[PDB]
Formats: structure tokens, C-alpha cells, sequence
């Protein structure tokens, strides 16, 4: 696993090189943001429980055959399931924010997780759609401007936008 | 048993090994070689760099502190096993891998993948590595002072799937379980999932089509569905699994991996055909009844 | 590899755990070591060529037998003396790399896990690298935090060496 | 795995149904043959040491090229393993006869078992051979007239001779 | 899923054994059950429109807060009244499954694993579903054999829940 | 107990490694928090009566049954009552301690672990006690780093609840 | 395979639904941004040569053993090869920026992709450090501000190097 | 294992009470302490293979009989033994400065550490004499009042020298 540090590290190192004055300012400038990173995991986190179970209301109640008799989150075992994925997701989506790299998210959690979701006839599109609904409610979440200091976390924003739109590619 | 294909399927050198067990009393190098076989099996062959030993157990495992079954749950609970198994890896991955390390076999079912992904999720590794070594099957194969090993024979309580899905986990003997083709990406989780199998493909050196792996989609099926009519006169069907191709060259190539359904009648030409495509024999398969 | 970021994640991983305060705490840590970090790293960048030459000195100077003796693993010859400044340029590029990452990590992964099998193997002393990480130690011109830390990968490694 | 009882209502609860008055019913008749379904289960197995062996006797007469030096039940290694086989399965067949579905016989016997004999260099088609022997021994002892209380069981022979026929084509 | 067929093959199978005098004892002591168990799961199917709603009314009539309260997780509206009966009416046939397999089976698989973590996700009081379940042992009319499989897989469930 | 200096700990011992500079970031990460957790902690402590009616009186208001209902399970009776007061003292307390060690060890070792079988068991709903965490999460008048991780481990524990 | 409309119309029918205002407001969304996607394509095109000269130039010379006698890019047909593989992929990671979808590069290029190389012996890590260096060369062109209308490409350069990243990821 | 902060947080709950005003400040007096506790770390970890190889070194000179042929430290496996017994104590007594609290060493080195000596042969008394070698080095190094902030470390330095004084009791 890497974090926003160890990525620059490890290209470095397989090229024999130090670092150059650029890289050790644009890490100057990560380190700049770490108040705001921490924040915005801060808040994920203490939201967890609402995100997961408010982005599975809104897609059962959009995707109704998803929970009919018969339906991929029909009975209590796969229901139970669904919303462990949903869960699992959101989690290593905020050890990348958490990390400033998405390999955690990538290693962990997507790679394969396609091929199961395929293999079991888990509707992958309508994971994708659950994801977007956790991304949406996580943002709005981040973005509160109440109790805490101002300031733009437009940047912190726009990267885990993109750790949600790497979990929702992945399983669509 | 294993006898004629022991060799080419990479079982004769576990056909010739026995049970490490730890002895009361045992001695130093009794205890030595417990600790070398350990970080075999747990480790996956791979190599351990002094600065990686776990010197505290191990000196605890040469006192009689802990039994072997101890020692090998404090290899499993270790930073090192999780940076080698956990950290970079998807949970089916990891609970493959948990298997052929901790019980020497390859999962049955999906059940069982169920079961160790509510527990990881729920209760964390450390107690999804306990259920392994506290489980029924650990106890009664291993007890408390045998070194895990592969079980390639049959025994009760088996099922078939499983022989076939731990040459899919085992590549052979020169090898680790973070040195195969396949990389970090699960082994079994379609075969799960479906319930399916695979032709066994034997490790390198052995096998010359050893290399075959299926792509992601487009595959050809096990079973000869429609039997020999869209072949015209055919006595019997086979599934040949052929790797290596490259002769004609991109575009006329697209995947080197490829799987043909081909009647008896026309095996002659078939392997004609695949060696002039320079391919390799991975697997052949009655496909038809 | 072992970094403050990487281990917290590591953490909550194996638990399967959110992150908590605890992991907010360790980031807080970092953020609070980075840019010395930082600011050593480029200060050893910048110094490196002056700091490799002066310790391979240092070395050859301690152990005058490394440049008179005859053999593949000394510096009698300029093959040797490429070697041995390459290799002290490895011990000062990797901790540099620790500087930025913030853990031992770079060195652990690179460097460490496995180097008693090599100087075995090509019969390289460890005390000659003991003596140039003492000379990096001496010259860098660092302070604090920016010196704290550089010492501890440069100790670090010469408690591995020894 | 499955029962006979448990096979509909899988299928049921995947529909969202209560079992309809005909399935109740047909498993009503289900319960009339039970005793017919013990008493198979009960004869295959007081005599599978017989069945088997009897079976390899005259598979090895039939197909001698097996037990000559080089044929793959030659040595007492391969020998026992081959019987060790032939024993497994009738047990499995026996399983599904019990059960009323082919579902134990299938997962945990036949599935992959085609694969395993291909790797192994077992010649699968004698295995068949050997089942159909089996089947023939075991569907007589089945249906012998003595000792029991009469009645028509061909019914429950059916079904057994399916799951050997299951056998036959999975092994080769 | 347990049922008295398949347990008695899955422990046979796990002893490596044939099936003996103990597995077809099993066999009938399930025969001796089964037309009993189909009765009642016909009998409880057929009246199971008034058996949903009125257990779904008995809840009401005890938790009256669930249908004066405003919240996704309550019945004051039409949506969540029909979630309710919807719930009720699984809990009701999948005992009907388990009468007809002859054990908890159903019941284990299909609502069991995993009601502890739906409940609480969607922030439904299991009070609310034992007291439906109490109100259909109380008015599903069985009796004899009937009756006590069926109140054995209505107190499972309840048993479950508390 | 999962606090930042024990686990730091814990991590290098299953390596066998002496700490470094990642465990002393840890340390200093404590550092930085442990004041503003103490400060946050000693204003809990001070209010604390005050909290703990207060939650209790929240909780009462949104879940009247609660007040009015006979049963061991609610708090119609003085008895009842008492039980309720006493259990989000405990919470708050508890808070305290994550607060003082630094993480969620002490809601881990006290409170969550086992929290689910204990309101099953005596039929207590997990939306009381989320109730009695939101009140007290927006009456302790908390501001800054002490509010920050106060609530961090206000919200732990109403995420453990739901 | 999909393009960005037919992607959504496809989970839609799944439903059995007409598309909901917002889903149609969305594709709005990507018709207005349909110019800058049109521009990138034609961009990386119209440098594709040097786009895969540069990055192949550039990995042969950190990666020396690619190209030392024995290496797997030594002798001019496996050189031949490697640098149309480097093209090919940059061609579907085109096809996929002009259709606002990755089912084009994923089923007809990176499907099979990983093991291909494995079979033939061919270093995958390499392969992806060269998508890596394509990538960087491929979105500096795409983020040129010279000679065009000015404007933000930002979500279309992500998207570009979203497409990159599943190529990299893919063949190893 | 308990750390200085949290070992008074058990004592309070076992109590059912909230910590007093008085240990608050105590705390506090603790986290002022915090950064000469770091560097006692920091410092005694810098120069572990020098205490541990100076203080066997030395430990050797005074009790030859350790060295001599049939002495418990003679041979290379009982010498590297006993060298990484010094080691594992000195490194659980930094974990124990490292956190405030004895528990790490007592609970996890130290306890049953005298009766694996006893029954292997140790002389406990040597191993507690080079546990005091090791301390004087230790306090030494810590009190070097070069290349640090000037200040009064009298408390820390006490500290330390109580986890070292157990470790030789321990044994003793
Ligand atoms: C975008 C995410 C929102 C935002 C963030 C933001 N945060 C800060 C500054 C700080 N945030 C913290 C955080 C914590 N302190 C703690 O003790 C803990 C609990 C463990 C946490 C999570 C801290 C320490 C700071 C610095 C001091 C301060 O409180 O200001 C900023 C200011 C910029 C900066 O850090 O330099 C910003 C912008 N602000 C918004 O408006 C977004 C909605
Ligand atoms: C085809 C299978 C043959 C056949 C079977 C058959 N059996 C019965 C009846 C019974 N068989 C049993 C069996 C057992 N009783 C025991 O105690 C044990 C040991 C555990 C066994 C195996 C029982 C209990 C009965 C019922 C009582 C009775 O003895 O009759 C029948 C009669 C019809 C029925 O289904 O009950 C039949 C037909 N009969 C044949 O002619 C076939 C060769
Ligand atoms: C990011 C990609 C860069 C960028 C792009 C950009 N382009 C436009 C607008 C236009 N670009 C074209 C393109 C073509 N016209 C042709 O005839 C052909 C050849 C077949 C091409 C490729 C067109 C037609 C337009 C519209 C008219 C115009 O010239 O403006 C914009 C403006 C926004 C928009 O069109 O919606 C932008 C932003 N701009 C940058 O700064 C990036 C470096
Ligand atoms: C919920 C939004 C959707 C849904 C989900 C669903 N998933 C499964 C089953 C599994 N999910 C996983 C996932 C993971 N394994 C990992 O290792 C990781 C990363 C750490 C993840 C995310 C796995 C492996 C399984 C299989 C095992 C299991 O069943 O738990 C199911 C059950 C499928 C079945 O047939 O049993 C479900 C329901 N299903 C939907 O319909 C939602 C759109
Ligand atoms: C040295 C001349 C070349 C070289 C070698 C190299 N090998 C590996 C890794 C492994 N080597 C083996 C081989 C064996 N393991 C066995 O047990 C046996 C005997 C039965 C053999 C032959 C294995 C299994 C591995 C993987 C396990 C592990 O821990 O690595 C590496 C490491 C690669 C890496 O760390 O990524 C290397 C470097 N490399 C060269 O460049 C030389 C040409
Ligand atoms: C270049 C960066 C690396 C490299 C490449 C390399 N590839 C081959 C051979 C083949 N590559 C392919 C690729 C594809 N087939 C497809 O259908 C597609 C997607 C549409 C792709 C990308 C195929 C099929 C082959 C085999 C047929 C052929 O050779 O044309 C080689 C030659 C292999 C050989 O053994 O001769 C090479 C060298 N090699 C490196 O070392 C670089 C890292
Ligand atoms: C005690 C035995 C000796 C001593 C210690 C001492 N240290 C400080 C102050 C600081 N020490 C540090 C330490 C570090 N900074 C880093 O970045 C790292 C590497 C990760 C370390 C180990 C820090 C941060 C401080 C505070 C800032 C400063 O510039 O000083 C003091 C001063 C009081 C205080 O606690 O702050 C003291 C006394 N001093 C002696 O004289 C003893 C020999
Ligand atoms: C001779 C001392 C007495 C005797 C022999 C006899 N043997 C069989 C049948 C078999 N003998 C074997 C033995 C082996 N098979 C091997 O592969 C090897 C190892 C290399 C050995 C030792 C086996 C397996 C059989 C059964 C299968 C087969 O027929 O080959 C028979 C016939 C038994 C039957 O029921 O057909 C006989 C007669 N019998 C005597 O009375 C002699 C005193
Ligand atoms: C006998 C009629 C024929 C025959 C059989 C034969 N089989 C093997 C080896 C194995 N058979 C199995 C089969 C199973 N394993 C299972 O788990 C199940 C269900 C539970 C089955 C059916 C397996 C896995 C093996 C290999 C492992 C082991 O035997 O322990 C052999 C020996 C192979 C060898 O020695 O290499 C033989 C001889 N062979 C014939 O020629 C007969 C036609
Ligand atoms: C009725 C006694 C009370 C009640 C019910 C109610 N339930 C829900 C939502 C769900 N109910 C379930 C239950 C099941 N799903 C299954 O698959 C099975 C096993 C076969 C069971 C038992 C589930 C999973 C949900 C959530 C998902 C879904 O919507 O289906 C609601 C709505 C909750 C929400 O947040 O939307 C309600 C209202 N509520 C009362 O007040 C009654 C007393
Ligand atoms: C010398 C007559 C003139 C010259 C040469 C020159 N060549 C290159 C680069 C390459 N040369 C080759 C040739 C081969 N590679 C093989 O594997 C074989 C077959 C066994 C041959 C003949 C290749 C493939 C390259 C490119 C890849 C590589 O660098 O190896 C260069 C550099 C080109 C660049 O852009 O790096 C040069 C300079 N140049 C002159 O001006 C001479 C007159
Ligand atoms: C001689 C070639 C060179 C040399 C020797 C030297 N050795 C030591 C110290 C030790 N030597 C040993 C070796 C052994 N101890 C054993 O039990 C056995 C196995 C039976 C062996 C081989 C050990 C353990 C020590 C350290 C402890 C001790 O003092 O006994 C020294 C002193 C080192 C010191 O720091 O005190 C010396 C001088 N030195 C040379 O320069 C010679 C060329
Ligand atoms: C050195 C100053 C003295 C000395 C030491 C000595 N110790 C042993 C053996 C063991 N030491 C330990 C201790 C630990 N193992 C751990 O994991 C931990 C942390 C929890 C500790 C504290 C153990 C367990 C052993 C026994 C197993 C092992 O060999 O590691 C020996 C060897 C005894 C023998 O006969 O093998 C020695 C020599 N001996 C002296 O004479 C010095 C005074």
C-alpha cells in the first residue's frame, strides 16, 4: 500500500533518483492540506451509519425489484450482505482520502470485486448506484460549513468525488 | 494416492515429506525444524529475510511457551503474514490464501467465504485467523503440534472441487503464493461464485502449457451443449485449452489463450494447427458423452 | 511500509475498523513532522555529492587497508571506489526517501531486509558503512527536527549494520 | 445441499410463494414412499461391500488392460485407490437415494470429478464402467422380491438408477 | 439448512460413513412428522391473509407509537404499513418452509442470518416482530403435531429476536 | 485498549523492532490532542449531572412509551428511571475516558463490545440511547479540538448503535 | 458495446423505466461538454507517434534490461511488438475517450490482455510503466492551452486518465 | 497493556467515577513531560547496539565463568541467545518509557521470565548484573546535555531507571 508520501518514494527510488525541488513542494503543498484531509475523513466517518443506510433506502425504494421475493437483496442474509458491501466501500474510500492514494481502495476492496459481483449475479450497475447516493450524501457531508473553520476544501472535495467515481466504474 | 502425476503436478515432493510434529521433549533442532517448516507453509515459500524473523516466537517456540499450533497462530497474527496477505489484497483473496497457508486445502464452497468475510468484517483479521486454527478440520488434522501441510490425498469429509481447485492455488514447488501468474487477483472467486471448476494445468518445467489462464469474458464453455451436430459427422467432442499462440501475429492474434471445442475426427489437424500456431497443450477434456 | 499514514491504515485495516481518533491523532503527528522532513530532504539532496565523497574519505581514511589491499571487495582500484561511493550514495538517497515518507519504511523495504546476506556473500564489513553514516551523521549541518529525525534513519541503520 | 423437501422450497421462496395445494400434495406422496426410500437406502448399503467388489471383480475380467504392470489400477497403491473410489461412490449415491436429490451426489462427488481423473490419468470411461456394474448389483438387490413386505418400487428403483446414470456421465 | 434429512447425511458424510440404523431412525422420525407439517403449512397458508393482518394490527394495537410516528422506519402512513404487513407476511411463510422441510432450515437461511444487522440498520424494534409472531401462535387454529412444530418455529423466531 | 501509544507499541513488539520515528510521530500526534481531550473531559465532568438528566429528559420527550409503558424494559416506574439515568451516566463517563486515554479503547472495553447482546437480551432500543448521545452532543458546549474528538467519539458510538 | 448514452439507456431498461429528469439533464450535461471530448481525441491523435516514440524512448531507457540482448523488447520483432502493443492501447484509450465509455477498451483490448503477456513471457509491470508514460505525455498535449479555445477540460482529462489507469492497471 | 493515561482511566472505572480535577492535572503535568519522554525514546533507540554490545561486553570481563567452556553463554547459539535476551529486555524497556506504564514489560517480557531461567540454567544474577550495565549506559545517554534542547529530564531519567531496576529484580 501506498500513501501520498510512499507513491513518490517508491517511482523515485526504481528510477535511482532524489526527489527534485518540485516534487518536495507539491508534497509541501499535501502536507499544507492535511487539516482539511483529516476533516473530511473526520466527518465521513462520524456519518458512516447514516450515509450507508440512507443511500440504501433511496436505492431500494428507486429500485424496487432489487427487494421482491427473489430479488439479488431479498431475505435477511443478503440483504445483510448488500449493506456489508456498502459499508465495506464507503470504509476504504476514506482510507484513500485518509492516505492521499487510491491503492488501499484499489487493492483492497475493487480489484475482483467486478468478478464477484458477476459471478453471483450481483446487479453491479445498481452497486454503482448506491455508491453514487453514499458520494452524494458524503459530500454534502464534507462540505457543511457549520462548526468548523472556513475555508475551500474544494480541492479535499474533488479527490474523494474521485475515490467514489473509482468505486462506482469499478463495480458498474 | 498421488503416484504417476505426482511428478508433473508438483506433488511428488510432499508425497516424500512427512508430518513435522514437535515431540514433548523435543529437542533444538526438533525445534528448528518446525520453525523452518512453518515459515514454509505459512509464508507461502516465499523467501524470509532475517530482519523479517520473528525472533520472540520463535524463541518462545524453542521453550515450549507455545505449541506449535501457537506458534503458527503467531506467524498468521503477524505484521509480516499481513503485509505478504492481507494488506494488498482482495478478502477472498486473502481467505484463498488463509486456507492453503493454515489448513492446507483450497475452499469448498461459497459458504465458507460467506463466513470468513462477516468474520474479518465484523470481528477483524485477528479473530478471522483464530477460526481457522480453532476450526474442527485444524484440530483434527493438525492438533496442537503438527506443522499445517498440503493434503493433495483424499480424505473424509473432502470434496472433489477441492483437488482440483488447489492446483489453482498451488503452482509447484519452486514457487510462492506471491510469484504466480495470477498475481494478487483471487483464484477462486468465479469458481465460488459458479460452483465451477477448471481443467488442472500442472506447475512450469513439467507442463508445457502451463501458462493457460482464461480471459475475463469470452470464454468457451466446459460441455459441448448442441453435442456433435454443428460439427457434422463427429464420433465424440473435446475441450482443448491451448496457450502460447503467437505465430500469425496481431491482428490475426488477439488473445494467446484460447479454448476450442474440436471433434475426434479432427484432433490430427487440431494439433497440426496449434503448432504451427506455436501454441501449447494446456488441457484436454472430453466434452461431449 | 512502515510510515506513519501507512500504519494507521494497516491499523484499521486488520481491525476493520473506520478510522478514528486515534489514526486522526497519527496523521496529526505527521503533519506535524512533514515539512522538517521535507526541508531535510532537500538540504541532503543538495549536499549529497560533498556528503558521499567526504564519507567514502572518511571510510577509506578509518580503514587505509580498503584502498591498499588487492581484492573484489576493497577500493584499491577505481572499479572498488566506484562501488563503495555508489553504495554510500544508496544509504544517503534511501534516507532521504525516509525523510519524505516519514518512517523507516524506504530503508526497511530497499535497503535493510537483506543486506547481512550481501555483505556476507561479497564479504563487505559492516563497520565501513557504520563509519560513513557516522560521517553523514557529522556533516549534514542539520537542526532540530529536521536533525532529530535525519539521525534517527541514520542510527537506525547503523544499529542494523551492528 | 438439498432434500426433497427443502428442493421446492428453495424454489418457492425464490418466487415469494407458499407452496401451492399440488406441491403440498405431491410431497404428501413424497412421504408415502418413505418407507420404500429407507428400505433401498437400508439394502444398497448391507451389501456395498459385496457391490463393490463384485463390480471391480468384473470390471478388471472385462477390462484387463487396468490391472496388468503399467495399467493405473496396478499396484497396491492405485488398487485401493480405485476401490477406495468405486465404495465412494455408491456412499454418495446412497446420500442422494436418503435425500431424494441428486444435490449431495453432485456437489460434494461428481463436480470436478471428471477434471480430478483427467489430471490423475484415471481412465474415466472405466470408472463408468465400473459404476454401471455397481448400478445393475445394486438395483436387483433393490428390488428382491424376499424378506420384505410387497409391493411396486419402481418408483424409488428409478430414481436410484438415475443418480448411478448422474455418476456414470460425470466420471467420464 | 437443517432439516432431519440432511443433517443425517451431513454427519454421516463427515464420518466417511454409510448411512446406519441411526441416519434411517432419523428418516422416520421425519415420515412420522412430515403429513403433520404439510397440514399445518396448508392450514396456515390458506388463513394467512388474516393471519398477516391481524398480527400486523396487534402490533399496532401494542406499539401504538408505530403508527402515530413520523419516520421512515415507522408505520403512520400507507408505505410504512405496507412494509409492515410485507414483513409480517415473510416471517408467516417461511414458517410454512419450515414446516415443510421439517426443521428451522428456512427460517435460518432465509430471515434469520442477518435480521439482527437489518434491524438495526433500519432501526426496527424486534419487539415489534415477536408480537406478531406471539399473535399467530395465539390464532393459527392448529393443534396436536400441527400445532407444536409450528409454535416450535414461531418461538425460534422469537427466540432469535430476544 | 485501543489508544494511540499502546497500539504504536503493540505494532513494533509483533515486528520485534525498537520504536521510531513513526511511533514518535504517533507521540507527538498524542501530544498535540491529549490537552484539548483533558480540557474536554474536565468540562463533561463539571456538567455532568446536567448532561446526563438532560439526555434523559430527551429521551423521555421523543419516546414517550418510554415514561408511560409498564415493563422492565421501560422506565414508567422510578426504578425504570433510575436504570436509564445510570446507563447514560455510564455513556458519558465512558466518553470521558476516550477523551483522557485518547481513542475509542475505553468505549471499545467498557461499552461497545457486547452492547448489541445486552440490548437484545433486556429488549432496550438502540434509538433511546442515540437519542441521549445527540442530546448530549449538542449541549456540552464544547468548542474547537475538544469538541472535534469529543464528538468523534459521541458519533463512535452512535455509529456502533445503528 | 456502450457509449456514455446507450450505457444509461441499458441500466434503464433493466428496470423497465424511462429515463428520469435528472438522468436526462445529466446526458445534457455531457452533449454540452461534447466539443472539449471531441478536441482531446483529435489531440492525442494527431500526436499519437510521438505520444508512443516518447514513452517507448523514455521505458527503454529506465528499463535497460527490456532491451539488452535476452530482453524481452531485444531484436526487432519483439521491439516491432512492443511498440505497436504501446499504440494499440492508445488507440482504445481514444475509442473510449470518444464514447464516454470504457466497454470498448475493456472488452476488446484489455479483455485477456493480462494473461496474453504471462503466456508469452512478456514483462507486464513494463508494459504498464509504459501506459504510465504514455498518460503523462498523452494529457500535458490534451491540457496544451495553445491554439484553442480557451476553457475548463479538467473533468475531461480525468476521465482520459481514468481510461489510462484501467490500461495500466489491466496488463498486469 | 496499559499506557500512563490510560492506566488512571481503568482505576476511575472500576470505581464508576469520573477522574478528579487532581489527576486531570496530573495528566496534564504528563503531556508538558511529553517531548523529554520522546527523546529518551529516541535516544536510548539510537544507541541500542551500543548499550547492549558495550554491557555484555563488559558483563563478560566481570564473570569469565560465563565464557568458559561449558559456561552458560560459551557456544555460539547460547552466546547469541543471551546477547538477544539483553536486547528484547532493553527494547521492552523503551516500549515501557514509550508509554508511561510498566505494564508492556511486566505483562509481556518479565513475566515467567525468571522461571524460563531457572529451569533452563540462567544465572539470574548475571542477567540482572548486565541489566545494570545496560541502565548506567542508558541514563547516561539520556542525560547527554549535547545536540538537545537545554532542560531538567531528573523526572524521565527516574522513570527510566525504575523499568530497568524491575527488569533486574524480575530475573534477579
Ligand atoms: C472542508 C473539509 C471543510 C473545512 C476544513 C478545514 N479544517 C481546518 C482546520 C483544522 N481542522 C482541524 C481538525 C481537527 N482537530 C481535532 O482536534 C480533530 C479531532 C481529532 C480534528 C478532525 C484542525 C486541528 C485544524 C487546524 C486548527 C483550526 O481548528 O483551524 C481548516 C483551516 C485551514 C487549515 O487547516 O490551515 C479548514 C478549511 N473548512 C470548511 O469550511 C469546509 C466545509
Ligand atoms: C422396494 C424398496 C421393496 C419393498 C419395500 C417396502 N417396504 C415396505 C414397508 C416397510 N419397510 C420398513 C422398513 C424398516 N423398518 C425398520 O424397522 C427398519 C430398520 C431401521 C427398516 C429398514 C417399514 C418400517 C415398513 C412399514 C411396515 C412394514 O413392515 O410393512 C413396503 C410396504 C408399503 C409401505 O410403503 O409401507 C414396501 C413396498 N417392497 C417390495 O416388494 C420391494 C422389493
Ligand atoms: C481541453 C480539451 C482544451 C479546450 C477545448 C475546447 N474546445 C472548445 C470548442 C471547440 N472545439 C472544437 C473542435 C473542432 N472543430 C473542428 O472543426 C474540428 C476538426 C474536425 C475540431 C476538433 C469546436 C468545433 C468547438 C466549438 C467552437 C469553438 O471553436 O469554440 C472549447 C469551448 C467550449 C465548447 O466548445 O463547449 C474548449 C474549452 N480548451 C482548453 O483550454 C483546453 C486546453
Ligand atoms: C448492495 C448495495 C448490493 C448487493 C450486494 C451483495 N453482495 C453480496 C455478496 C458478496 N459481496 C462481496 C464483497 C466483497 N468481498 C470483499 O473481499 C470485499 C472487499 C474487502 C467486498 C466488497 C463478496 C465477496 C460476496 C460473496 C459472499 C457473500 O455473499 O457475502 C451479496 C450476496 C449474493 C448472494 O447470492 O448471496 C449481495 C446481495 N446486492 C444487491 O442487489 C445490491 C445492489
Ligand atoms: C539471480 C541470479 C536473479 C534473480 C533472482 C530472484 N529470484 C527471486 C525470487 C524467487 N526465487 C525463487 C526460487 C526458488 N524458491 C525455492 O524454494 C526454489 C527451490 C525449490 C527456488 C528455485 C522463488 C520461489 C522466489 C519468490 C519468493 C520470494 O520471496 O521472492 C527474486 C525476488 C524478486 C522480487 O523480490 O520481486 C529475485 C531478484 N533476479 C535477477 O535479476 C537475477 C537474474
Ligand atoms: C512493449 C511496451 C512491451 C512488449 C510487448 C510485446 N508484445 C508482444 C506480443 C503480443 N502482444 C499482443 C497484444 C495484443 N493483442 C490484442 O488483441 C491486443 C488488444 C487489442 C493487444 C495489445 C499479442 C496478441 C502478441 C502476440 C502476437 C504478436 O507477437 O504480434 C511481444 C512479442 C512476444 C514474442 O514472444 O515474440 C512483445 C515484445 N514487450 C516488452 O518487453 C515491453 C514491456
Ligand atoms: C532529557 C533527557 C534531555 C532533554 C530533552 C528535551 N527535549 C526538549 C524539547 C524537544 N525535543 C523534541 C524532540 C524531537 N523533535 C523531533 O522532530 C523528533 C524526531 C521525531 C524528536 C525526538 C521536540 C520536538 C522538542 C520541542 C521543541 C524544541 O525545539 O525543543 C526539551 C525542552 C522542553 C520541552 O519538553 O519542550 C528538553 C528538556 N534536554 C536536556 O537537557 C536533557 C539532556
Ligand atoms: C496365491 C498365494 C493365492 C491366491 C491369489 C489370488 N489373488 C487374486 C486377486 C488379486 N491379487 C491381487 C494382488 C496384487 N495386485 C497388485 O497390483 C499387486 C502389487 C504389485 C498385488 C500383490 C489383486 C489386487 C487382486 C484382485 C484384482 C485382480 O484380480 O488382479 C485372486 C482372485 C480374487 C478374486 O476374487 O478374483 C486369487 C485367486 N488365491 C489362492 O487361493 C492362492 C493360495
Ligand atoms: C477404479 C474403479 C478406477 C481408478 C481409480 C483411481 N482413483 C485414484 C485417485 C483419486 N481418486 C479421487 C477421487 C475422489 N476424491 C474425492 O474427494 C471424491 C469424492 C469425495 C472422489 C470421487 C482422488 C481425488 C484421487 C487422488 C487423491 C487420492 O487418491 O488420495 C487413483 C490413484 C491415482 C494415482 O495413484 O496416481 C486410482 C487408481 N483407477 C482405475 O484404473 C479404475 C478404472
Ligand atoms: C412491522 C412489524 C413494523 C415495521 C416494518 C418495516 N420494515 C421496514 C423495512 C424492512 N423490513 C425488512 C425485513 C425483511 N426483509 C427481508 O428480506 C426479510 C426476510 C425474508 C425480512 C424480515 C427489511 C430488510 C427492510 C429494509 C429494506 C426494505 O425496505 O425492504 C420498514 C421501512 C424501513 C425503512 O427505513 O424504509 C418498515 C416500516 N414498521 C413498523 O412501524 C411496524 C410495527
Ligand atoms: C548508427 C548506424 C546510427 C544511429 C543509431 C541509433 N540507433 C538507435 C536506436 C535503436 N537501434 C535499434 C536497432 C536494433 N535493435 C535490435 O534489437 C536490433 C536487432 C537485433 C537492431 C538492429 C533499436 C531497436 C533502437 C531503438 C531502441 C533502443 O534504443 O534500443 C539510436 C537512438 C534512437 C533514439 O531515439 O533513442 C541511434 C542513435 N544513429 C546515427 O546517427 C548513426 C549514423
Ligand atoms: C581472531 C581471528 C581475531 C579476533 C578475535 C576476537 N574474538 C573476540 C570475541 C569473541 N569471540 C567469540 C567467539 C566464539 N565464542 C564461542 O563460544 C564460540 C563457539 C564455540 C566462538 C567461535 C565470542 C562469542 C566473542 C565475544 C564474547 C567473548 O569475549 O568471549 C574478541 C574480543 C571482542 C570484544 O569486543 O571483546 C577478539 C579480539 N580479533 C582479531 O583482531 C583477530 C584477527
Ligand atoms: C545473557 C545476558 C544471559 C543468558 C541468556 C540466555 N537466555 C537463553 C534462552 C532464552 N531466553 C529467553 C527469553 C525470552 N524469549 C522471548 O521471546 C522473550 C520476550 C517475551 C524473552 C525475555 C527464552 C524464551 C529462552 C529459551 C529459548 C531460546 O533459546 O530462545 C539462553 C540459552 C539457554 C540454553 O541453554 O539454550 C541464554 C544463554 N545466559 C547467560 O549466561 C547470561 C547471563
Amino acid at each position: 500500500m501506498f500513501d501520498v508520501f510512499t507513491r513518490v518514494v517508491s517511482q523515485a527510488d526504481a528510477r535511482g533518483e532524489y526527489l527534485s525541488g518540485s516534487q518536495l513542494d507539491a508534497l509541501s503543498a499535501t502536507v499544507a492540506e492535511g487539516n482539511k484531509r483529516i476533516d473530511s475523513v473526520n466527518r465521513i466517518t462520524g456519518n458512516a451509519s447514516a450515509i450507508v443506510s440512507n443511500a440504501a433506502r433511496a436505492l431500494f425504494a428507486e429500485q424496487p425489484q432489487l427487494i421482491q421475493p427473489g430479488g439479488n437483496a431479498y431475505t435477511s442474509r443478503r440483504m445483510a450482505a448488500c449493506l456489508r458491501d456498502m459499508e465495506i466501500i464507503l470504509r476504504y474510500v476514506t482510507y484513500a482520502t485518509f492516505t492521499g492514494d487510491a491503492s488501499v481502495l484499489e487493492d483492497r476492496c475493487l480489484n475482483g470485486l467486478r468478478e464477484t459481483y458477476v459471478a453471483l449475479g450481483v446487479p453491479g450497475a445498481s452497486v454503482a448506484a448506491g455508491v453514487q447516493k453514499m458520494k452524494e450524501a458524503a459530500l454534502d457531508i464534507v462540505n457543511d460549513p457549520n462548526g468548523i473553520t472556513r475555508g475551500d476544501c474544494s480541492a479535499i472535495v474533488a479527490e474523494i468525488a474521485g475515490y467514489f467515481d473509482r468505486a462506482a466504474a469499478a463495480v458498474a | 494416492a498421488i503416484t504417476t502425476a505426482a511428478s508433473r503436478l508438483g506433488v511428488a515432493p510432499y508425497n516424500e515429506s512427512r508430518p513435522v510434529e514437535l515431540r514433548p521433549d523435543f529437542s533444538l533442532d526438533d525445534a528448528k525444524m518446525v520453525i523452518r517448516a512453518v515459515y514454509r507453509q505459512v509464508l507461502g515459500n516465499d523467501y524470509i529475510m532475517d530482519s523479517e524473523r520473528l525472533k520472540g516466537a520463535e524463541s518462545l517456540l524453542t521453550n515450549g511457551s507455545i505449541s506449535v499450533r501457537e506458534f503458527v497462530r503467531t506467524v498468521a497474527k503477524s505484521e509480516l503474514y499481513k503485509k505478504k496477505f492481507l494488506y494488498n489484497n482482495f478478502q477472498t483473496r486473502v481467505i484463498e490464501l488463509n486456507y492453503k497457508h493454515l489448513l492446507g486445502r483450497a475452499p469448498f464452497s461459497e459458504d465458507e467465504v460467506i463466513f470468513h468475510l462477516d468474520l474479518y468484517e465484523n470481528q477483524g483479521f485477528d479473530a478471522d485467523i483464530d477460526s481457522y486454527i480453532d476450526s474442527v478440520e485444524y484440530q483434527e488434522n493438525f492438533g496442537e503440534n503438527i506443522v499445517p501441510y498440503y493434503r493433495f490425498n483424499n480424505q473424509v469429509g473432502d470434496r472433489t472441487v477441492g483437488f482440483t481447485r488447489m492446483f489453482r492455488l498451488y503452482r509447484g514447488y519452486a514457487n510462492s503464493d506471491r510469484s504466480q501468474l495470477e498475481r494478487s487477483s483471487s483464484r477462486l472467486a468465479t469458481e465460488l461464485g459458479q460452483n465451477t471448476v477448471s481443467a488442472i494445468v500442472g506447475p512450469s518445467g513439467s507442463n508445457a502449457g502451463w501458462a493457460y489462464r482464461p480471459s475475463r469474458a469470452g470464454n468457451t464453455p466446459a460441455k459441448a451443449l448442441g453435442g456433435t451436430v454443428p460439427f457434422g459427422q463427429a464420433s465424440k467432442l473435446f475441450r482443448v485449452e491451448i496457450t502460447a499462440i503467437s505465430a500469425p501475429g496481431y491482428p490475426k492474434v488477439r488473445r494467446s489463450n484460447k479454448a476450442v471445442i474440436v471433434p475426434f475426427e479432427q484432433l490430427n489437424q487440431t494439433l497440426q494447427q496449434i503448432n504451427r500456431l506455436g501454441g501449447k497443450v494446456a488441457s484436454i477434456t472430453p466434452a461431449s458423452l | 511500509m512502515k510510515t506513519p499514514l501507512t500504519e494507521a491504515v494497516s491499523t484499521a485495516d486488520s481491525q476493520g475498523r473506520f478510522l478514528s481518533s486515534t489514526e486522526l491523532q497519527i496523521a496529526f503527528g505527521r503533519l506535524r513532522q512533514a515539512n522538517a522532513g521535507l526541508q531535510a530532504a532537500k538540504a541532503l539532496t543538495d549536499n549529497a555529492q560533498s556528503l558521499v565523497n567526504g564519507a567514502a574519505q572518511a571510510v577509506y581514511n578509518k580503514f587505509p587497508y580498503t584502498t591498499q589491499t588487492q581484492g573484489n571487495n576493497f577500493a584499491a582500484d577505481q572499479r572498488g571506489k566506484d562501488k563503495c561511493a555508489r553504495d554510500i550514495g544508496y544509504y544517503l538517497r534511501i534516507v532521504t526517501y525516509c525523510l519524505v515518507a516519514g518512517g523507516t519504511g524506504p530503508l526497511d523495504e530497499y535497503l535493510i531486509a537483506g543486506i547481512d546476506e550481501i555483505n556476507r556473500t561479497f564479504d563487505l564489513s559492516p563497520s565501513w558503512y557504520v563509519e560513513a553514516l557516522k560521517y553523514i551523521k557529522a556533516n549534514h549541518g542539520l537542526s532540530g527536527d529536521a536533525r532529530d529525525e535525519a539521525n534517527s534513519y541514520l542510527d537506525y541503520a547503523i544499529n542494523a549494520l551492528s
